[PDB]
């Protein structure tokens, strides 16, 4: 979850 | 404007900026305006922008002391509401400088303070708010979040199971503990105080916390699994609220609960910071949401309230049950569950998501399902919510013909069978009955539970 | 009314009937499908509630073969036949476990 | 019921008691139920009674551990809604034992927690709540009340005059104090922070409190009249809220303000107790009321929110302006003003008062009028509200062509002329223009004020 | 009266309202006035009403600043005393506004402050006080009450058994613990400090608490039953009293004791609130009651003191033993035991109950019997007091020929045999000797106990 | 105000 | 006890 | 002259010697090579809270150098995974493990969660090896209040040792921490970032 | 100063 779908990605 | 001219002026001249491009730091709001015939869209949008930010009904000289161009909120886009010609979406940008850092209170007060009272609009609905990452970082957020909570409770691979003790009111502390003990020993991860259970003549809070903690520890020893009970610390005053939270920590209670709307944002935010400082999980109940969130033409959509809760702080949030909701509102519900749990939610109008919402590193919150749900709902609940959820079966546990322990076991077996079937690649909602029926052959508790309530 | 019999539990899936090889295999396969790294932990039964079980070797980062995971489970069991043994799946994006469940109950 | 039989049961069998006579200790609630066609009135009423109190969707054995006959809430009367055949009034009695003493939070949570979410009803409107005297005595109430406040501020014989500093956001602390200083020296009793003014980058709270207190003291010396400014202590956390309140007391500020809905009931109740302990007057802003109170079919009538505020605690409560309201809603407004200020309000359905409300000795609260009001509204405001009111002219003061001091003087002259004319026995609303015109002959400030805004 | 006229005036003109109907909120008092020949009944009643409330010996102008009609106490009914023509009952109503909320001190001071000193009366006896429910709810009440105490101590089905350590004074701390240890291990639920035991040179309190707690824990381990000892926290100052209470909590003592009359109401009320906050049971001793309550013509009836204790707070109250009392005073004693334990006590003049007393949800208090009682009294004690009582056998335990352990066992066997016989439907008082004799055949301790003291 | 219109009156 | 004999009953 | 300096203040002495001479346009470079601290000044300073001999007695370690390990990667691990790494290192024969210098309180791993899991790891390894174990919990914090809060929690949970960055954290914070460590019996490891 | 040369301007 959390970092998987960040704005950067 | 450079000179002071007194008198009433139109909001459009200043607060309607169709050519504005929102900055990344801006807070954005989407309001669904149902205006009274005769009023212009742009003027309605500008009026909402002005009154929610820096505007006044009449020109004041003090505006010239500051730079209204920098500070003012501005309506920047008008859009039609699909299938509803009486209403339009107004998009308003608010400079981040308008808000106290780390204050959901302040942002909420500014957006919903007095625009909802306009005689110009028949209805005003705040649909969505884009909280920029810069603002998000100033907020405490969930004290722990999904991953830390799973590590603390050593729970992996499935949704958690909960139960609200029933009847909501009337039980003595010792009887309350007995009900808690039976539910926990039968296979529920959690039990909880009802939202109405605070400190009543029939059951004072300190007596309740003592018996419940005894029940929790006894069940934990007898099952070999970690157990908890959400002790309600909602209280008349902050001093009382903190006193109860401290006692829960002192006796070793892992989790507490609070009503963030009725208790209030200020109390909730302080409690969330306290919870982080003391290592106590925080379950959030959403009492009063229906007063504010039900009416599609006037009020605040729950998705906004969801974002505020995640910023204010809670490890669990009650989200209702999508099983009752229609497909039109199902996608909306899936929308705020993503908002509750995901790191980055892209804009998706079909799901009611009007803005990209970036949470950055802010932890996700457990989605909590409850209501009149029972074993038969399990397949759909596991499908819709997934693992990072808490399924709470109050009546579905204490209403089992064989008592709390059997009811808990029935729910636990149903949950595990649904999870195992999902992992094996079966379509659990389509095959729900077959899955439950197969599991019931090995569980008399589940079998009679399936007979008690209808499919 | 039936009386509910209290017994120790082992968290996720422990309320279901004990898993055969097929059911265990499906869970590991699902974990790999999610991109999670399977790992094995083991502990003395009395220490089951500790936050930190013993880690068997290292998490099988990038492991795509479920059979390798199952072989490791057997190897851990042989080394520590009285210990409970738990399969975990590390999710490095959430820095949490995507799933965890006890494969052997110990003693 | 004496034996345990599992399964779903109808709410009517237990929660509909048409022959019940409410006790004096009972809390009574009036809900306007707009039910979905097909659902029976009694069942809808019983369902609201059960879910708001002790009921469950399915039978639970734990009910038998206690005496549900004593504890349960019960619907006892159904009445038609005059002129609306789609809706009916349900009257529900709640035993006082169901509620934490001295907790508006608990009572509010119980009544509005989850009944508003029923799929059985199209809309649910909580119209009125009868708080028994026995419950009222457990609540702190207003820290001072009308009479103590008048004695503390040495203000008699007229409504008080206030002003909200404008623009709502954007001014530095020193400029904020300048605006406050000018308003106060010109004849306003009070000035106030905007509801959105908490602690912002453009103006940190501590700097604001310092400059405002300097402004207040300077104006007080130069006028020979007591002055105050409602410093907003609404804050992210209770710790922050109390810190700001303590600083206001430390610097000698006589009055502070709080947003009781957005800040929350728990924070407000604690603040009200703090205010009583420290001798600080408490002004209450009602931000968010329109979200909850506007919709006549779904939500909570403001009269209920008024009763909660008086119990929770505030010396002033924002009540809007009746000038905008239509005659149908005028009587309702006069109804809650009586609820705010009077000791005993008899039942009066024409005014929306469904129950006799006895406040006993609990002090009354100042009614506060504000909005887009100016000198021309003065006659009607004095007539409707009377002496125990605060009239706040934000734009009507800072929007005067000659600045805050002249604007304050214009409002002050208009107020005094209306009061003098009322005492002389003139019909001030009928003769309002003549009264204002006569006063303007001696006040250039009022004269140009009357030219700036229209009659 | 509207105008100020100085000089002495008759009390009857204002304070005698024969046609007054008391409100539900009113505090009512019944005084038995034995007036001096020559003084009129109504004037005597009015004089008591005036001096206990708002009256003065001479007219003061300040009366006109307020509304004496609202505030004044008023005598409203005169009645003859059955069989006593020298005395009459005066019924006086006091508006609830006259009293500090939650203050038995204030109400008590007002009623008994100076009326007892009148030269007009030969004697004044306060017989009963009706505390309205509205006032009752403002008082803390018992920290736990009968049901919570039974749950905390896990004691059900019988009266509890206690013992006061003897001699009252003179024992060292270690010897005191030895006596406590022997009594508790032999079957007593409780032991207690004597009322005179505070902190003396022969036995400092901290040493006593340490040895007693050691004794209590050792006996509890050796019997498998919960045990307690009422540690006396009565102290010279509130600071000292709280220090001792905190130490008892710190070492795990479940129960403490206080002398509420000699220690004082202010100290007792604070202790009762502390006990609720800290989960410590509170036993109340009534030293000095006989000074105030014995004289039937002058003083305060114990029933009034009983009501004050229940409002002030205690989990147990010493009530004496009805065995000594004559049948005329037996019914009176049964009357205040109902007042101590019941929720609603209806008016009953035969039992000395002059007013309906509603306690609402306020918990009941354990009635405690003690004195020169021994095994032979057991049947009558069980009959009169019932289960929710504590029977304390100080001399009847430490005076057993075989020591404390045998004496405790003898009392415990006698109690259990009486309870078993009562449950079997035998008339225990009529068959007391036969019951005790039958039990003694299996208990040598009871057998010789029955030989030590006479039937 | 206050005491003028009480329930008792 | 307690609730059995309340004023309401 | 010794009178020029606040007693017991490495801050003051350091500030005076290195405050502004290094900025002279007269010199191309200035290098402070050595400073003779007289015994009279030394006695005014708190010094090490325990020192080598007391530390060996407290940890019951004699006859060899102690062995430590910094958990890697420096950043990125959750608290529970951090404890797992600590547990494995300690059970295998290391006396100590340590937080990286960059590990304070980060979104991926909040300090309180880290201290709890690490202490659990330390105690489990100690029981399984029969040797005393420790982990240098980093208390370096934004403010002194935060730094002391973390140190107090380490003491409360029974952590024998903590660590601080004395240059980046600063001399004032370090000196206060060293006095706190002596008052509370906690060993202090100093990193020289 | 301050607001004159902001990123937005």
């Amino acid at each position: 979850p959390r970092l998987d779908l960040i704005e950067q990605a | 404007v450079k000179k002071y001219s007194a008198g009433v002026k139109e909001y459009r001249q200043t607060y309607w900026m169709p050519e504005y491009t929102p900055l990344d730091s801006d807070i954005l709001a989407c309001f669904k305006i149902t205006p009274q015939p005769g009023v212009d869209r742009e003027e309605a949008a500008a009026a909402v922008a002005a009154e929610s930010s820096t505007g006044t009904w009449t020109t004041v000289w003090t505006d010239l002391l500051t730079d209204m161009d920098y500070y003012k909120g501005r309506a920047y886009r008008i859009e039609d509401v699909p299938g509803d010609d009486a209403a339009f979406y107004a998009f308003i940008a608010y400079p981040i400088d308008l808000f106290e850092e780390g204050s959901v209170v302040n942002v909420f007060t500014s957006l919903v303070g007095n625009v909802f009272g306009f005689k110009a609009v028949r209805g005003l609905r705040l649909e969505d708010v884009r909280f920029p990452l810069a603002y998000v970082k100033t907020c405490g957020g969930p004290p722990h979040g999904i991953q830390v909570e799973r590590d603390k409770m050593n729970k992996y691979g499935r949704p958690l199971l909960g139960c609200t003790i029933k009847p909501k009111l009337g039980l003595s502390a010792k009887n309350y503990g007995r009900a808690v003990y039976e539910c926990l020993r039968g296979g529920l991860d959690f039990t909880k105080d009802d939202e109405n259970i605070n400190s009543q003549p029939f059951m004072r809070w300190r007596d309740r916390f003592l018996f419940v903690q005894d029940a929790t520890e006894t069940a934990e020893a007898q099952t070999g699994e970690r157990k908890g009970h959400y002790l309600n610390v909602t209280a008349p005053t902050p001093e009382e609220m903190y006193k109860r939270a401290e006692f829960a920590k002192e006796i070793g209670a892992p989790i507490i609960m609070h009503d963030y709307i009725t208790g209030g944002f200020t109390a909730n935010t302080g409690l969330a910071k306290w919870c982080q400082d003391n290592g106590v999980l925080l379950h959030i109940h959403r009492a009063m949401h229906a007063v504010i969130d039900r009416n599609p033409n006037h009020g605040i959509h729950f998705r906004v309230l969801t974002k505020i809760l995640r910023l204010s702080g809670g490890d669990h949030l009650h989200t209702g049950t999508v099983v009752g909701k229609l497909e039109g509102d199902r996608a909306s519900t899936l929308g705020w569950i993503d908002l509750l749990r995901e790191s980055f939610i892209p804009e998706d109008r079909s799901r009611g998501i009007f803005f990209d919402q970036d949470w950055g590193s802010m932890p996700g919150v457990f989605a909590v399902a409850s209501g009149g749900i029972h074993v038969w709902h399990m397949p759909a609940l596991v499908n819709i919510f997934g693992d990072d959820s808490v399924l709470q079966f109050g009546g579905g546990t204490l209403g089992h013909p064989w008592g709390n322990a059997a009811g808990a076991a029935a729910n636990r077996v149903a949950l595990e069978a649904c999870v195992e079937a999902r992992n094996q690649g079966r379509d659990i909602e389509k095959e729900g009955k077959e899955i439950l029926t197969a599991a019931a052959q090995h569980s008399p508790e589940l079998k009679i539970a399936m007979e008690t309530w209808k499919e | 009314m039936q009386d509910y019999k209290q017994s120790l539990k082992y968290e996720t899936f422990s309320y279901l009937p004990p898993m055969n090889a097929e059911r265990i295999r499906a869970q590991i396969k699902y974990a790999i499908a999610q991109g999670w790294s399977p790992g094995i932990e083991h502990v003395e039964v009395k220490n089951s509630m500790n936050q930190y079980w013993y880690m068997w070797k290292l998490p099988f980062f990038g492991e795509q073969n479920v059979d390798n995971v199952l072989a490791e489970i057997e190897a851990c069991r042989s080394a520590y036949p009285t210990h409970q043994v738990k399969l975990v799946a590390y999710d490095n994006y959430a820095q949490s476990l995507g799933l965890a469940f006890v494969v052997y109950r110990g003693n």
